């Protein structure tokens, strides 16, 4: 998992 | 590691393109995990894998959420400044 901003 | 900051501008749809990753109550240490073509932070060249980061803005990140962290981002607007280190 690896948010993205 | 060494200590880091780049002010990189918010992109068109306000996301300047970098993924992270962290936990809570065990693994606050929020870090970058990789970047996306056609971002600011791509193109500029300086955040991105392998960096971690530990501020936004001057605030800072180190304590955090993922979901704190990436809506923190997503809600600065203009100049964003990210301090990353370089490991």
């Amino acid at each position: 998992e690896s948010v993205k901003i | 590691t060494v200590p880091g900051k780049v002010t990189l501008q918010k992109d068109a749809q306000n996301l300047i393109g970098i993924s992270i990753g962290g936990g809570a109550q065990y693994c606050p240490c929020l870090y970058i995990v990789q970047v996306f073509d056609n971002t600011p932070a791509a193109l500029d060249g300086t955040v991105a894998a392998g960096d971690e980061i530990t501020g936004v803005n001057g605030r800072s990140i180190k304590g955090k959420t993922k979901v704190e962290v990436a809506k923190m981002i997503q809600e600065v607007k203009g100049e964003v400044t990210i301090h990353y280190n370089k490991l």
